[PDB]
């Protein structure tokens, strides 16, 4: 379990995907050219997890950029770390997907998926011990959702023994009022429920609410939202990229976090919540970090954990802090809120510490929860999907690409069963 | 039979074709299999020019299909504010109920069309209207945790 | 003499093994490179420590130990550590991917990748032995490798060495210092498939060790090194009779005779005393009677339970240091009267006593102050069933919902084995009831 192969598809997938590399690279001393320029020796121990070391002492990200629209690849290279990627790892088509899941999954995406698999095959053959695959995309678009789930399915067959990890951005009317996005999301969820081991649900609804109400940003921009995404992705991957006491991998995380195969959608949380050019006040204490990361306002999925029950939880504390102070504060939040943790899963809260803090913060806490309250995210998508599907609005866009209306019903039926499963274990008792 | 050609023209947004078809006696109130009229299709796909033309030549603004959907229903669902303005100006039933018990306010709130929610409210949208499941527009906002919508429904 | 081969499986078994062999060399005067200045025989001598150390041609004493792990990060530190030149390079075996805290991967999927190489290397050591007694296996209950692979290795060793003894040093999981939520599953699985292929198993509750470091050694947040260096002190007292001129428990066979009345109830409870903080280097020496009474104090037990809630089936007192036999007999005479230490009606109400007159050795850098006399009481009591009950309960809470079970079925395992493992445990708690508790 060493190498992780990163994949980013579509406009959203490549945007937050680029931000991810700009962040962890800054945290590992890698510059826009790939040369190590850090002052710590602990930032190269697990460096091979995400970077291929070139012979010239260079470090290149093990990432693959995909998109049916060439306009997104150009903007990536202009970005700071645009040249660090392998130019061969750019697989961009001509005609976009038009926000159509069917276009990305069955027609235009199908013509390009084979070319992307060849690049994925290359990256996997030159691996010492392939840990798994990591995908960043959005579920409301055409390329990331349509062609993204297609790649997931194809990679699941060719690499069935590896882990499938996704950073799926959920649509929301607060960011883009495109009534077809509930279609694309419900069809993608049906795929993610069957072909992935772990999915971090990054909800644009929660990202907007954080900036609008908490960060007091009246007109939130994609950069303001992705500022939260890059911080969440960095935290949830800190234990994969740094030594620490854990030496964690994608499989050990999945084994201890996913009690049931289909219930593998994680609710990420971060603290402190900041804005671009903010970092206000004087950090925060461990007790402040604990209460914030369990607060619904610090959640990246628009869900209230107090309306459900945690099945499993993983908290990472990054910074110089008393490991004893963390153990008690974590212990207090569990005995205090003992009702919000299932009794039939003993010791369902794991805590880790990494002295390397995130770059403009000294104390930080990232949270990963498998709570039954995530059903509210799927219910919101299901309500919007049903409202559009009942009126059969825009269905000719999908049927015209070969899709059948029975695939919509099968998609909605599957997502409703997922909500039912969460309610099962939210009201179950040891008895 | 210019009926099916007018329905297809309104759906595609071909204004010129709509003007010619109506000039050859095309039934402005034509309906397809499900009962949709040219005004239903023009409002569903945001063709403001075709919506007005139809409403100026005897289109039934409150026509319903087999499912009970009115033009304002579909416009409030897709989020076409301007078309919602015109429909209401020509006497659209702001509290029309379809086969699912949904009103235009239900659909606009479910799809997060906050501005359209305000327009429907200022035009007498029934906030106590329940659907087949007994949920009002406010119930939906409370169930989905949409604070912005909740604040609006409390005018 | 008669050799003993130590096997260390998983991160816990390997790091525990590191502490044990670090302490062994000190007790026997062996340097980190196998050099022993005060050895009469240069290329082979039937000495006491010879059972645990082989002798090369250049006077290098190599331990009869094997270190195995499905991932290399832990064993790689032994190869580059202080004892890099101590062990057989071919006896540090490692895979690429670990068991991912999954018993099924360690016993089926991943464990099969390296099971044959581990047995061949064991044969290399075995063929060097003139009279192999058996094996000392170290591992954890919760790890994916310590549970899955250990049971696989024990099953193989039973077929290839059907006449040899096999002793375990198993790490009992604890929430204070855990690593996975599926540890209860792995614990029941390995115990089920191992209960038959083992003669004597000494469990070490990480919580009990955790409490002793925080309470007797004054360590706020104990680390694995603190726990291990303390654990190695208990293991050293149990294996002392094998590495010296033992009169009690002279060979692995003697352990079952003195501690295991029945092949299935072979989980003796260990109690070590005294455990004094190295900062209190100037504490009054405790007499034989004082350290002997401490053994019957639950605070010094290696597994959290209550011996007063069950009957005794055997008791061995292993003293080390300045201990006069007259004082031991007197101390035992007082324990038989003062305390209500109740033995079963079918076992002699006596105490087996062994004395190693060598002072206890403490590792430099360790946290234990050097004492002039210590004792380790190996007692087979039905109170240990309490530890099995706590484990079975956590198992039942999860298996009732079939949580995490899909990870095991997908790694070449069947769900029926879960019910089988639990049925076997239920049959064990009852066996402890049929003897009194
Ligand atoms: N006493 C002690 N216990 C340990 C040590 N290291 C790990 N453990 C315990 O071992 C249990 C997990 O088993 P491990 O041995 O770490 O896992 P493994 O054998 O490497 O197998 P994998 O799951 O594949 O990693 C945890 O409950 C820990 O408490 C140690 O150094 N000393
Ligand atoms: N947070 C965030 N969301 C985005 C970004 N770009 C697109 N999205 C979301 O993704 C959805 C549109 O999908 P998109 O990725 O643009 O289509 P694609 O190019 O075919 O993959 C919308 O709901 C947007 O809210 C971005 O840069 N940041
Ligand atoms: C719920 O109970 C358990 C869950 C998991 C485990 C161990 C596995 C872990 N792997 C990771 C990986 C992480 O990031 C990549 C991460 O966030 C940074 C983690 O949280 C700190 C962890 S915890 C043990 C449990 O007892
Ligand atoms: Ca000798
Ligand atoms: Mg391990």
């Amino acid at each position: 379990m060493r190498e992780i192969v990163h994949i980013q598809a579509g406009q959203c997938g490549n945007q937050i995907g680029a931000k991810f590399w700009e962040v962890i690279s800054d945290e590992h001393g890698i510059d826009p050219t790939g040369s190590y320029h850090g002052d710590s020796d602990l930032q190269l121990e697990r460096i091979n997890v995400y970077y291929n070391e070139a012979t010239g002492n260079k470090y290149v990200p093990r990432a693959i950029l995909v998109d049916l629209e060439p306009g997104t690849m150009d903007s990536v290279r202009s970005g700071p770390f645009g040249q660090i990627f392998r130019p061969d790892n750019f697989v961009f088509g001509q005609s976009g997907a038009g926000n159509n899941w069917a276009k990305g999954h069955y027609t235009e995406g199908a013509e390009l998926v084979d070319s992307v698999l060849d690049v994925v095959r290359k990256e996997s053959e030159s691996c010492d011990c392939l840990q798994g695959f990591q995908l960043t995309h959005s579920l409301g678009g055409g390329t990331g959702s349509g062609m993204g789930t297609l790649l997931i399915s194809k990679i699941r067959e060719e690499y069935p023994d590896r882990i499938m990890n996704t950073f799926s951005v959920m649509p929301s009317p607060k960011v883009s009022d495109t009534v077809v996005e509930p279609y694309n999301a419900t069809l993608s969820v049906h795929q993610l429920v069957e072909n992935t081991d772990e999915t971090y649900c990054i909800d644009n609804e929660a990202l907007y609410d954080i900036c609008f109400r908490t960060l007091k940003l009246t007109t939130p921009t994609y950069g303001d939202l992705n500022h939260l995404v890059s911080a969440t992705m960095s935290g949830v991957t800190t234990c994969l990229r740094f030594p620490g006491q854990l030496n964690a991998d994608l499989r050990k995380l999945a084994v201890n976090m996913v009690p049931f195969p289909r219930l593998h959608f994680f609710m990420p949380g971060f603290a402190p919540l900041t804005s671009r050019g903010s970092q206000q006040y004087r950090a925060l204490t461990v007790p402040e970090l604990t209460q914030q990361m369990f607060d619904s306002k610090n959640m990246m999925a628009a869900c209230d954990p107090r309306h459900g029950r945690y099945l499993t939880v993983a908290a990472i504390f990054r910074g110089r802090m008393s490991m004893k102070e963390v153990d008690e504060q974590m212990l207090n939040v569990q005995n205090k809120n003992s009702s919000y943790f299932v009794e039939w899963i003993p010791n369902n809260v794991k805590t880790a510490v990494c002295d390397i803090p995130p770059r403009g913060l000294k104390m930080s806490a990232t949270f990963i929860g498998n709570s039954t309250a995530i059903q509210e995210l799927f219910k919101r998508i299901s309500e919007q999907f049903t409202a559009m599907f009942r009126r059969k609005a825009f269905l000719h866009w999908y049927t015209g690409e070969g899709m059948d209306e029975m695939e919509f019903t099968e998609a909605e039926s599957n997502m409703n069963d997922l909500v039912s499963e969460y309610q099962q274990y939210q009201d179950a008792t040891a008895d | 039979d210019l009926g099916k050609k007018l329905l297809e023209a309104a759906r595609a947004g071909q204004d010129d074709e709509v003007r010619i078809l109506m000039a050859n006696g095309a039934d402005v109130n034509a309906t397809d299999a499900s009962g949709l009229t040219p005004l239903h299709l023009a409002a569903t796909y945001g063709h403001l020019e075709i919506v007005e033309v139809l409403l100026k030549h005897g289109a039934d603004v409150n026509a319903i299909d087999i499912m009970g959907s009115t033009p304002l229903h579909l416009a409030a669902l897709i989020g076409h504010l301007e078309i919602v303005e015109v429909l209401l100006k020509h006497g659209a039933d702001v509290n029309a109920v379809d086969t699912w018990g949904d009103t235009p306010l239900h659909l606009a709130a479910i799809m997060g069309h906050l501005e359209i929610v305000e327009v429907l409210l200022k035009h007498g949208a029934d906030v106590n209207a329940q659907d087949k499941f007994g949920k009002t527009a406010f119930d939906i906002s409370i169930d989905n945790g949409n604070e912005d919508l909740a604040e609006i429904l409390q005018k | 003499m008669r050799e003993c081969i130590s096997i260390h499986v998983g991160q816990a078994g390997v790091q525990i093994g590191n502490a044990c062999w670090e302490l062994y060399c000190l007790e026997h005067g062996i340097q980190p490179d196998g050099q022993m200045p005060s050895d009469k025989t240069i290329g082979g001598g039937d000495d006491s420590f010879n059972t645990f150390f082989s002798e090369t041609g250049a006077g290098k004493h190599v331990p009869r130990a094997v270190f195995v792990d499905l991932e290399p990060t832990v064993i790689d530190e032994v190869r580059t550590g202080t004892y890099r030149q101590l062990f057989h390079p071919e006896q540090l075996i490692t895979g690429k991917e670990d068991a991912a805290n999954n018993y099924a991967r360690g016993h089926y999927t991943i464990g099969k990748e390296i099971i044959d190489l581990v047995l061949d290397r064991i044969r290399k050591l075995a063929d060097q032995c003139t009279g192999l007694q058996g094996f000392l296996v170290f591992h954890s209950f919760g790890g994916g490798t310590g549970s899955g692979f250990t049971s696989l290795l024990m099953e193989r060793l039973s077929v290839d060495y059907g006449k040899k003894s096999k002793l375990e040093f198993s790490i009992y999981p604890a929430p204070q210092v855990s690593t996975a939520v599926v540890e209860p599953y792995n614990s029941i699985l390995t115990t089920h498939t191992t209960l038959e292929h083992s003669d004597c198993a000494f469990m070490v509750d990480n919580e009990a060790i955790y409490d002793i470091c925080r309470r007797n050694l004054d360590i706020e947040r104990p680390t694995y090194t603190n726990l291990n260096r303390l654990i190695s002190q208990i293991v050293s007292s149990i294996t002392a009779s094998l590495r010296f001129d033992g009169a009690l428990n002279v060979d692995l066979t003697e352990f079952q005779t003195n501690l295991v009345p029945y092949p299935r109830i072979h989980f003796p409870l260990a109690t070590y005393a005294p455990v004094i903080s190295a900062e209190k280097a100037y504490h009054e020496q405790l007499s034989v009677a004082e350290i002997t009474n401490a053994c019957f104090e639950p605070a010094n037990q290696m597994v959290k339970c209550d011996p007063r809630h069950g009957k005794y089936m055997a008791c061995c007192l292993l003293y080390r240091g300045d201990v006069v036999p007259k004082d031991v007999n007197a101390a035992i005479a007082t324990i038989k009267t003062k305390r209500s230490i109740q033995f079963v009606d079918w076992c002699p109400t006596g105490f087996k006593v062994g004395i190693n007159y060598q002072p206890p050795t403490v590792v430099p850098g360790g946290d234990l102050a050097k004492v002039q006399r210590a004792v380790c009481m190996l007692s087979n009591t039905t109170a240990i069933a309490e530890a099995w009950a706590r484990l079975d309960h956590k198992f039942d809470l999860m298996y009732a919902k079939r949580a995490f079970v899909h990870w095991y079925v997908g790694e070449g395992m069947e769900e029926g084995e879960f019910s089988e493992a639990r049925e076997d445990m239920a049959a064990l708690e009852k066996d402890y009831e049929e003897v009194g508790v």
